[PDB]
């Protein structure tokens, strides 16, 4: 413990009413918006531009915090007002000057150069930029905005690339003539100026080489499929004992685990991925190196490296159908397991549910108060592990399919943007 | 400005315009002023006074008396006199307790003196005041009801007649105002 | 400590002044 | 809208004019009588005022104002209470409760005042006709 | 295969929703999806020709 | 780096689409785009010349995008038109004319006024109003005229009068006025007074007094005082009416009725049902009109206003307990009907589970309330209901007052005129009475407290007041008996 004077925004005493919530999202995504287009000054992707740290060394300071609390060294005490300031400001010192540290590395092992004014000005920016994100996310936080900030920006990437990807004006001009990387774009250039629409609309649908129109048929289609998939929710009735005559309903929805196995997924392959691929460039061959995978092109032949990777079209589908035997009842398994361990270590285990209906005092209507623990664990696993699995399904056919974006990035994106609108429609607002 | 007198020692105010504000405090001023020319002790005490309740209690007496020599006019005013004696020359520092029910005892004498020789307005005025000093029983309601319909404000009666009934439900002559209400107030619209 | 308006005023005090810096920077490059 | 100037005024005046002590000392008194007035009247109207406040209908600064006030009432009533314990030796013990008399005490006159000029009121708004002895003529 | 059992008679239990709240979910969630993405798109696309004159 | 299209070969489809992907829903959208009310035509009729003067006072997208869509495929139609090469579709001279830092200079204004200004012209702007919808200034003054407030001075329409000139938004409206000035508009309105030369200001402030007086009432009713809300209702009532508030007022709000004859000639009528026991000409003859095309007519106003009446009243113990009403709304004509005709099934609910999960649902079904007889507002109102409660032990406010908008007004349609008091011939036994067609409204108050824990009779007292006419309202105390 200690006293620090930092700055930092205030909430306001009253509950701000729905508008200005509105208003405030929306000028402060502009402002992190318009802050990563405009590159830097003494130089000479978000790489090279007022941007460079990004909101990752924010992700990792509460990522580290939060695995010390669940770790149980700091004695996290909700009894008393004091401790929740002392991690609240622990948060924001070690943050600053990791962010400091990343800053000094970036700039004197980067690519900016070596030749200390211009080096001056180059930390004071990005440290600048750093300073300004973090502020920008406390006050969406404080209350000031609907949700959080983090995953406010992360969906904003994504919605961004997926309209780059079908809207895109640069055309790519090799040999052929001017093509266009936006689809609809295509479509419509190729029906006006062809003036051949039966080879037209066929050489538009296809472009095995460019986006597609099939492409954005496919991602409509699958996001309209997430859309109808997200409202299944298992609902109970409860009823209280303190104050009668209040009957409620629990619901209990099927994405429980909200998004988190799918990502610890992806992130564990992609790090075996990148760990096997160092590990095949050090050593060119050897026994274990090559039975755990051989690459070529990147991609590895008869490896465990080359089993657990993604099937892009039908065709590599029909190629080998043990490689596919193999992935998908992996990966879905993966993803069931892991919201198992989610739903155990996060929480939200039959127990503290039960014991949180204890404090309450909520009660089932038409059921006893000592089986309360006993029919919650056949309602929450179940759910928690069917969730894991169809995540990993609806990410294996995206992936299959081949849409715009990965399902992982579309389901992150749809969740949050869902969460923003149940608070909304249960607080009650335009 | 405000000058000060020479040979009384109150305070008066000499401006031609004043608010009200500042009127009331001079005037406490004025009384506290001429209490304490009065009180010649240094040390006083909340004690309240002996011969001026004396007197007080002689005047009520001798008003009172004229009840059993059936004069119904001379008596309001003994009583009047009685009680602006009360209220004039006991000084505010004197206690509460005992100059609250005093009055009201004597305001109790008064309001039923004057409701039966048959002036009303007054007797009305000085039960509002008794029942906003804090004092709600069914020995102040009928008669405020009863006032009321004399002087002919119907719906007032019926709210005052409906929050006594609320108070005494078991009552007798409580619901008898309110049925004789209930029709006038019938006549008065229908 | 700090009001919104103030976060904001800041955020573009600070992306007009990299603008002006490369504005210079150019014009003085062009000019001399 | 108060009578605390009054009595800084008076003491001005007394410090040339020869005013007698007794007239200090009511106007003290006075002044004493206001500030507990006062004093009970936020002590009861904080709770109503705190609860349009949570519901969001009477804005924020007036807020940080009631606040100010609570305690600038205290520090007047401490300053009176020196004041008077300047005027007079071991006269403190005795100044409060003569002061928590006299409040009620000459707040109960100004009720009983009032109806002389209530008793109008009635009459304007009623259209009645009251003759004399105060009986009614229609 | 009793694990596939047992998830067909827990979404048989669930709660489907109805065409009419539906469209409301649809039209609130496309709508926020696509202000987010058109924000994005044009930001990005106003910068480039400044980018362009500036550097 | 990029290759900007230089002859104007690909820009065209580029904005083709942009126009095409805004045109099409919006032509496929544009493709594919109960409670009588008799007084909005006599409204009009009534009203004088002046606020007609001021009441007048205070899809081409679709065509400009198609035809520049035409334009566009015309220009793109007549034009004649290895390693990779990347080019982006907009123009050329947009970067390297003449023309290259105009629009640099153009996103640095964008970037540095427009955007800052604005975000905090709306932020002060709404920062300073109050969630009921008055400024700070004026809700600091209602608050403290509260506080200081003497108990001792009975509440007039004066002292709110005085209280409501002392508003802030009236200052914004006219920086050169005078609060004495502000009153004395008022009164000259409620009085039936011509101001001369400040009438289009005594319009506007007149039409903004309404939400002061509701912002006033709700202020009231929180700080839990029963006298200055009523008056504040009274005081409503008469601004709305423009007619000062007296005895004989109910007969004095009607259209065109002259005092120095009515006051002079008659003193034992007060109310409406008091006019109504008399016969048709006998009305004309007291009220001195003389006009039978003119006698309709005020006998059409004076027979619509809305009289209320109580069927059964009862508390409720739900999880929250609230209570429910059971009111009759009658017009001034009708006589009265015994409560034992009535054949039970109106007055139960049905019990359901969605009924039971919300039960003000069921209310919030009725329709609305038609536009009232206000020939003085200036703006056009429709008819309210203010409905307050009020303990019965010491006799203060104990909740805000809960304003209502819809009730049936459909009893007072003109198709059963033949229930008349004044054929004294037992009229509910006629051919023409069904009991199955008087409509009785339903009006439901949560209680807003927690039931008290003791055991033992708790009283208490519901008001419901109009708010545009001086028609009869309810002064009931109902009493809960916890049991346990």
């Amino acid at each position: 413990p200690f006293e620090s004077f930092l700055p930092e925004v205030i909430a306001p005493e009253r509950k701000v009413p729905y508008n200005q919530k509105l208003i405030w999202t929306g000028v402060s995504l502009l402002i992190f918006l318009i802050l990563g287009q405009i590159p830097l000054y003494g130089i000479v992707s978000n790489r090279g531009t007022l941007l460079e740290l990004g909101v990752s060394p924010i992700i990792t300071s509460s990522m580290i915090f939060q695995f010390l609390q669940g770790t149980q060294l700091l004695q996290i005490r909700p009894e008393s007002k004091q401790d929740r300031e002392l991690f609240q400001i622990a948060q924001k010192v070690c943050a600053i000057i990791l962010i400091l540290g990343q800053a000094l590395v970036v700039v004197m092992t980067g690519n900016y150069g070596a030749p200390l004014p211009i080096c001056l000005l180059l930390i004071f920016q990005l440290m600048f930029a750093s300073l300004i994100v973090m502020l920008l996310d406390e006050l969406l936080s404080k209350g000031y905005g609907l949700g959080s900030g983090i995953s406010l920006f992360t969906a904003t990437n994504i919605a961004e690339q997926i309209f780059w990807r079908a809207f895109a004006p640069t055309t790519v001009n090799s040999g052929r003539g001017k093509e266009f990387e936006g689809a609809v774009i295509a479509f419509f250039h190729l029906l006006a100026v062809r003036k051949d629409k039966k080879r037209a609309l066929v050489e538009a649908f296809y472009r095995t080489n460019l986006p597609n129109m099939f492409q954005v048929l496919m991602t409509v289609a699958i996001f309209l499929f997430v859309l109808y998939l997200q409202g299944f929710r298992y609902e109970l009735p409860i009823r209280s004992t303190k104050v009668r005559g209040q009957i409620g309903i629990y619901p209990i929805k099927l994405f429980y685990t909200s998004n988190t196995p799918i990502m610890l997924q992806s992130a564990l392959t992609s790090n075996i991925f990148l760990i096997s691929q160092i590990l095949f460039q050090k050593y060119p061959t050897n026994p274990l190196i090559r039975l755990i995978g051989v690459w070529g092109i990147q991609m590895a032949l008869s490896g465990l490296a080359y089993y657990i990777q993604p099937l892009m079209s039908l065709s590599e589908a029909l190629l080998d159908p043990i490689k596919t035997i193999v992935y998908i009842t992996f990966v879905l398994g993966s993803c069931a397991v892991f919201s198992k361990t989610w739903i155990e270590i996060s929480g939200t285990s039959p127990r503290d549910i039960a014991k949180q209906f204890k404090d309450q005092g909520m009660v089932i209507n038409g059921k006893r108060e000592t089986s309360i623990y006993r029919e919650l664990k056949k309602i929450i696993p179940t759910a928690a592990a069917f969730g894991g699995a169809t995540i990993g399904a609806l990410s294996v056919g995206s992936d299959l399919l081949g849409t715009l974006g990965s399902g992982a990035s579309i389901l992150m994106a749809t969740t949050t943007i869902y969460g923003y609108y149940e608070a909304a429609a249960k607080e009650g607002g335009f | 400005t405000l000058e000060y007198n020479a040979n009384s020692k109150l305070i008066t105010a000499s401006d031609a315009v004043v608010a009200l504000s500042t009127e009331t405090n001079i005037d406490q001023i004025n009384v506290l002023t001429t209490s304490l020319i009065g009180e010649t002790n240094p040390n006083f005490t909340p004690q309240p006074n002996e011969a001026l309740s004396k007197m007080i209690k002689g005047l009520f007496e001798s008003g009172m008396k004229n009840l059993q020599q059936k004069k119904l006019n001379e008596a309001l005013k003994n009583v009047s006199l009685a009680i602006e004696m009360a209220q004039r020359k006991r000084a505010p520092w004197e206690a509460f307790a005992i100059q609250l029910p005093e009055l009201h005892f004597m305001l109790r004498s008064k309001i039923d003196l004057c409701l039966i020789l048959g002036k009303h307005l007054e007797a009305l005025q000085d039960l509002d005041f008794l029942l906003g000093t804090g004092l709600i029983q069914p020995d102040v309601f009928v008669r405020k009801a009863d006032c009321l319909l004399k002087l002919r404000q119907w719906e007032e009666a019926r709210a005052t007649c409906e929050r006594g009934l609320a108070l005494a439900p078991e009552d007798m002559k409580l619901r008898a105002l309110l049925i004789e209400t209930a029709r006038n107030l019938a006549e008065y619209n229908g | 400590r700090v009001d919104p308006l103030v976060v904001l005023f800041l955020a573009v005090g600070f992306i007009f002044s990299v603008v002006a810096l490369h504005v210079i920077s150019k014009v003085a490059g062009k000019l001399f | 809208n108060d009578a605390h100037d009054l009595y800084f005024q008076i003491k001005e005046m007394s410090e040339n004019e020869k005013i007698h002590e007794k007239v200090l000392k009511a106007a003290l008194l006075n002044r004493g009588a206001e500030s507990v007035r006062r004093s009970l009247k936020l002590k009861e109207l904080a709770p109503q005022i705190n609860l349009l406040y949570k519901n969001g209908s009477i804005g924020e600064d007036y807020w940080k104002r009631f606040e100010t006030e609570v305690k600038l009432i205290e520090l007047e009533f401490k300053d009176t209470l020196q004041e008077a314990e300047r005027l007079q030796p071991g006269w403190v013990q005795l100044f409060v409760m003569v002061c928590k008399e006299i409040c009620f005490n000459q707040a109960l006159s100004r009720r009983y005042q009032s109806i002389l000029k209530r008793k109008e009121v009635c009459i304007k708004e009623w259209e009645l006709k009251i003759n004399n002895d105060g009986r009614l003529v229609n | 295969v009793e694990f596939v059992r047992e998830g067909t008679q827990f979404l048989a239990k669930c709660k489907k929703p109805d065409l009419k709240e539906y469209t409301k979910i649809v039209k609130a969630v496309g709508i926020g999806f696509i202000a987010v993405g058109i924000i994005g798109y044009a930001i990005k696309l106003i910068h480039i020709p400044i980018r362009y004159v500036i550097v | 780096n990029y290759e900007y299209d230089e002859a104007s070969e690909t820009w065209p489809s580029f904005i083709l689409t942009g126009l095409l992907m805004v045109v099409g829903p919006m032509t496929l959208l544009q493709i594919y785009q109960f409670n009588e009310e008799v007084f909005k035509n006599l409204n009009e009729e009534y009203t004088s010349d002046e606020i007609k003067q001021f009441r007048r006072k205070f899809n081409i997208i679709i065509i400009v995008g198609w035809i520049l869509v035409a334009i566009l495929l015309q220009r793109i139609n007549s034009n004649d038109a290895q390693s990779t090469s990347h080019g982006i579709a907009l123009p050329r001279f947009l970067v390297d004319g003449s023309a290259s830092p105009l629009l640099v200079v153009c996103y640095v204004a964008l970037l540095g006024l427009i955007l800052p200004y604005f975000v905090s012209r709306w932020w002060a702007r709404t920062q300073s109003y109050t969630k009921k919808g008055i400024h700070n200034v004026t809700a600091s003054n209602f608050v403290s005229n509260l506080v200081n407030y003497k108990p001792s001075e009975i509440v007039t329409t004066d002292l709110i009068l005085h209280w409501l000139s002392f508003a802030h938004e009236f200052k914004q409206f006219f920086p050169d006025l005078q609060p004495t000035d502000f009153e004395k508009l008022l009164q000259d309105h409620i009085n039936r007074r011509d101001s001369g030369k400040l009438n289009n200001a005594k319009f506007r402030i007149v039409a903004k007094c309404h939400s002061l007086l509701h912002g006033l009432l709700d202020i009231a009713c929180g700080f839990r005082n029963l006298d200055i809300a009523l008056g504040a209702i009274n005081t409503f009532k008469c601004i709305v009416q423009a007619v000062p508030l007296t005895p004989n007022c109910q007969i004095l709000q009607l259209p065109n009725v002259d005092k120095e004859h009515f006051i002079t000639k008659t003193g034992d009528i007060h109310t409406l049902g008091k006019l109504f026991t008399l016969e048709d000409a006998k009305i004309g003859e007291v009220l001195g009109i003389k006009d039978q095309a003119k006698l309709n007519e005020t006998l059409r106003v004076a027979s619509h206003i809305p009289n209320l009446k109580i069927i059964k009243a009862d508390f409720l113990v739900p999880g929250r307990p609230y209570i429910s009403l059971k009111v009759l709304v009658r017009s001034a004509k009708q006589p009265l009907i015994p409560t034992s005709l009535i054949p039970e099934e109106n007055l139960t609910e049905p019990q359901d589970s969605e009924s039971q999960r919300d039960p003000f649902a069921m209310m919030s079904k009725q329709p609305l309330v038609p536009y009232s007889f206000a020939p003085f507002f200036p703006t056009k109102r429709r008819g309210s209901w203010c409905c307050l409660v009020s303990s019965q032990k010491d006799g203060k406010i104990l909740q805000t007052p809960i304003i209502i908008e819809k009730l049936s007004y459909k009893n007072l349609n003109d198709d059963k005129d033949f229930f008349d008091k004044r054929i004294k011939m037992d009229l509910t036994k006629h051919e023409k009475f069904d009991i199955n067609d008087w409509e009785i409204g339903t009006i439901k108050i949560p209680l807003g407290q927690p039931a008290p824990e003791t055991v033992g009779d708790f009283f208490f007292r519901v008001i419901v007041k109009s708010t545009d006419y001086f028609t009869t309202d309810l002064d009931i105390t109902m009493n809960m008996k916890v049991r346990d």
